[PDB]
């Protein structure tokens, strides 16, 4: 990155979006878990047999 | 010898290109930065 652009052109920044998570006015309850998989932002979450944190997925035996 | 003459008092206008575009875009920015960053918020309210 040395030279400046003396030419005309466009450039796209990017495109926000508002992630809006609440739907009601219930309380909040939070707790800190430790985690056994990698686990997403706002990602559905279970316990396996561990006690750790694996993402929610039905159908396992 | 030669013909003596007289010129006219006659005054140049150009007529270059009118402003029939320029009617639309009303409002200039000068600006000493590099690039203008603009937004495409939409404006409608549309809805019950």
């Amino acid at each position: 990155t040395s030279l400046p652009n003396y030419l005309a052109g466009n450039g796209d920044l990017g495109s926000w979006e508002p992630t809006q998570i609440f739907a009601g006015e219930a309380d909040i309850v939070t707790e800190g878990g430790a985690a056994g998989a990698d686990i997403e932002i706002y990602q559905v979450i279970a316990k396996n047999a561990a006690g750790a944190m694996v993402p929610h997925d039905p159908t396992a035996t | 010898l030669y013909t003596t003459y007289q010129l006219l008092e006659v005054q140049r206008k150009l007529k270059t290109l009118p402003a029939f575009f320029l009617q639309w875009f009303p409002r200039q920015i000068n600006f000493q930065e590099d690039m203008i960053a603009f937004d495409k918020v939409i404006q409608d309210v549309t809805r019950v």
